[PDB]
C-alpha cells in the first residue's frame, strides 16, 4: 500500500535512474591520486562498516558516505595521512541526513583515536559540503534494492539480506565497482542473491522497470560472483563478520554457489 | 552559487526559523527581491545543522512553481546564506487580515489545486515535506501559492522505513503518526493538505488539540472513532488502546457546511483514516472539484 507509494514508486525509480548518473564518482580516480590506493580506500571503508556497527546506524547511511568519499576523492587529491578525516566527515554529513538520532560530532571524533581534533572534523565537513555542492540525496545501490525487494513471489528474507550483503561487498572494491552504477550493482545483486537461496533468476517484471536483463547485467554479475567465492580471502572482513548476525539472518553463512549457468 | 553578500542590500526582517532570521533583501546588481535565511554556524557547535543539510540538498533538486526556489547557498566560515525566491506572505497571515468574510471559492480552489501540484511533485520526487500547515505556504501579488520551509522534509526510500516521530505540527498531523505506527509514507502529507483545505474555507483550524491524546479524540470526535472495517490495523496500532471512545462518524456535511459536493467528496478522500485508501496528491490533482479552475499555471523560476 501507500508504504510502497503505488502512485509514485515509478516516478521516483526513473528520478533516481536519472540522478546516479549525476552523482556518480569518476571510474579512474585513484590513478590520478598520488599516495592513496584502492587498498587504501578498502581499509577506510571497511572501518566505516565498523563504525556503522558500533553506532547501529542505517546501511543506507555507510552507502551514502561511500558516495560522498568517493565524489569527493573524485576532484580532490588526498594524502593518505588525511584519507580517514575524509571518510568521517563524510559519515557525519551521511548520519545527519539519514539518521533520526547521529552520533554527536565528540563520537566520531573518538572513534578516529583523536587522529584529528573537532575542529579538523568540522573544518571537513564544510569541505566536503562545498565540493559536494550539497548535493548529499544520493541514489544508492539500497534505494534500488528495496524497491526490487517488491518483485519478490513472495517476500523471502534470506534473499533480502543476502542481496543487501552482496551491495555492501560492492562498496570495498573501487575496481571494479566504480565502473557500474548503483542500479546495476543492485540488479546483479538481487540477482545472485535470489540464485543462491532460491535458484530463481532475475524477474520479468524488473526487466519491465528496470530496462535491464541477465545480457545487461552479465559484466558486473560475473565480478560479483567472483567478489562473493573469494569473499572469505579478502584483507577486509567486517561486513562479513557483520552479515553473520541474526538481524541479517547469519546471510554471510550461506554457501556461493560454484556456477550462474548462465 | 554565484551570490555574494556585497551584492545584496537588506531591506527589513521579515521572519524568524530555528537557526536565524529571514530578511527581505535586493539584489543590487539585476534587481531581483529574494529572502535571505541566516544560519549561523559559529554558534554551532555540532557543525552544520540537519535541518539546513536537509534543506539545501533537498530544495536544490525540487524545481517546481509551486516549491519556493532556493536561488543560492553562500558558505562562510561563521555563516550560511540560503537565497529565496521572495514572497510577500504567508496562508495564515492572509486567513487573518485579509479573509475576513472568507476566501472565495474560485481563489480556495485555486490554491488547493496549486499546493497539489507542488506536493505530488514533492513525492514523485521522493521528498515528505511533514510540515505542511498555512505558516510554510507562501502566496505571491500573482495569485500564486508554493510550499515553504523544507527544515523537517526527508528523503524516503520505498518502500519506507522508519522514520522520526511525533513530526508535523499537531494540528496538522495525521491519525497514524498520533497512534505511534512503525511507519508512515505520503499519506502524512495528504492529511495536512487536508486540514489546510477545511482551515481555508472556515478560517479556523479543523482539529485543535492541545496534546497527542487531545488531537486523536478532536479527530475522532469528528470522522468517528474508527474501527478494524474503516481501517484495518488501527487497533493493532502501538498506541492504540482498546478504551478509546467510540464516536460515531457524523456526515460530512456538518464537518464543512459552506461546502459543496464535490468539495465534500475531495475532502473525505484526503481525511481518510486508512493511509492506503487515502487519495494521493497525483490523483487529487483530477478531482471534479477543480473543474472550473482556470487560474493560467505559474511559471517556472530560475
Ligand atoms: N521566501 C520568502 O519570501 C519568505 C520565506 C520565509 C519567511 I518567515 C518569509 C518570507
Ligand atoms: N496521554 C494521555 O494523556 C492519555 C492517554 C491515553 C488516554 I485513553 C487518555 C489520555
Amino acid at each position: 500500500g501507500v508504504n510502497e507509494v503505488p502512485d509514485y514508486h515509478e516516478d521516483i525509480h526513473t528520478y533516481l535512474r536519472e540522478m546516479e548518473v549525476k552523482c556518480k564518482p569518476k571510474v579512474g580516480y585513484m590513478k590520478k591520486q598520488p599516495d592513496i590506493t584502492n587498498s587504501m580506500r578498502a581499509i577506510l571503508v571497511d572501518w566505516l562498516v565498523e563504525v556503522g556497527e558500533e553506532y547501529k546506524l542505517q546501511n543506507e547511511t555507510l552507502h551514502l558516505a561511500v558516495n560522498y568519499i568517493d565524489r569527493f576523492l573524485s576532484s580532490m587529491s588526498v594524502l593518505r595521512g588525511k584519507l580517514q578525516l575524509v571518510g568521517t566527515a563524510a559519515m557525519l554529513l551521511a548520519s545527519k541526513f539519514e539518521e533520526i538520532y547521529p552520533p554527536e560530532v565528540a563520537e566520531f571524533v573518538y572513534i578516529t583515536d583523536d587522529t584529528y581534533t573537532k575542529k579538523q572534523v568540522l573544518r571537513m565537513e564544510h569541505l566536503v559540503l562545498k565540493v559536494l555542492a550539497f548535493d548529499l540525496a544520493a541514489p544508492t545501490i539500497n534505494q534500488f534494492l528495496t524497491q526490487y525487494f517488491l518483485h519478490q513471489q513472495p517476500a523471502n528474507c534470506k534473499v533480502e539480506s543476502l542481496a543487501m550483503f552482496l551491495g555492501e561487498l560492492s562498496l570495498i572494491d573501487a575496481d571494479p565497482y566504480l565502473k557500474y552504477l548503483p542500479s546495476v550493482i543492485a540488479a546483479a545483486a538481487f540477482h545472485l542473491a535470489l540464485y543462491t537461496v532460491t535458484g530463481q533468476s532475475w524477474p520479468e517484471s524488473l526487466v519491465q522497470k528496470t530496462g535491464y536483463t541477465l545480457e545487461t547485467l552479465k559484466p558486473c554479475l560475473l565480478d560479483l560472483h567472483q567478489t562473493y567465492l573469494r569473499a572469505p580471502q579478502h584483507a577486509q572482513q567486517s561486513i562479513r563478520e557483520k552479515y553473520k548476525n541474526s538481524k541479517y539472518h547469519g546471510v554471510s553463512l550461506l554457501n556461493p554457489p560454484e556456477t550462474l549457468n548462465v | 552559487g554565484p551570490g555574494s553578500m556585497e551584492n545584496f542590500q537588506k531591506v527589513e526582517k521579515i521572519g524568524e526559523g530555528t537557526y536565524g532570521v529571514v530578511y527581505k533583501a535586493r539584489n543590487k546588481l539585476t534587481g531581483e527581491v529574494v529572502a535571505l535565511k541566516k544560519i549561523r554556524l559559529d554558534t554551532e557547535t555540532e557543525g552544520v545543522p540537519s535541518t539546513a543539510i536537509r534543506e539545501i540538498s533537498l530544495l536544490k533538486e525540487l524545481n517546481h512553481p509551486n516549491i519556493v526556489k532556493l536561488l543560492d547557498v553562500i558558505h562562510t566560515e561563521n555563516k550560511l546564506y540560503l537565497v529565496f525566491e521572495f514572497l510577500h506572505q504567508d496562508l495564515k497571515k492572509f486567513m487573518d487580515a485579509s479573509a475576513l468574510t472568507g476566501i472565495p471559492l474560485p481563489l480556495i480552489k485555486s490554491y488547493l489545486f496549486q499546493l497539489l501540484q507542488g506536493l505530488a511533485f514533492c513525492h514523485s520526487h521522493r521528498v515528505l515535506h511533514r510540515d505542511l500547515k498555512p505558516q510554510n505556504l507562501l502566496i505571491n501579488t500573482e495569485g500564486a501559492i508554493k510550499l515553504a520551509d523544507f527544515g523537517l522534509a526527508r528523503a524516503f526510500g520505498v518502500p519506507v522505513r522508519t522514520y522520526t516521530h511525533e513530526v508535523v505540527t499537531l494540528w496538522y498531523r495525521a491519525p497514524e503518526i498520533l497512534l505511534g505506527c512503525k511507519y508512515y509514507s505520503t499519506a502524512v502529507d495528504i492529511w495536512s493538505l487536508g486540514c489546510i483545505f477545511a482551515e481555508m474555507v472556515t478560517r479556523r483550524a479543523l482539529f485543535p488539540g492541545d496534546s497527542e491524546i487531545d488531537q486523536l479524540f478532536r479527530i475522532f470526535r469528528t470522522l468517528g472513532t474508527p474501527d478494524e472495517v474503516v481501517w484495518p490495523g488501527v487497533t493493532s496500532m502501538p498506541d492504540y488502546k482498546p478504551s478509546f471512545p467510540k464516536w460515531a462518524r457524523q456526515d460530512f456535511s456538518k464537518v464543512v457546511p459552506p461546502l459543496d459536493e464535490d468539495g465534500r467528496s475531495l475532502l473525505s478522500q484526503m481525511l481518510h483514516y486508512d493511509p492506503n485508501k487515502r487519495i494521493s496528491a497525483k490523483a487529487a490533482l483530477a478531482h471534479p472539484f477543480f473543474q472550473d479552475v482556470t487560474k493560467p499555471v505559474p511559471h517556472l523560476r530560475l
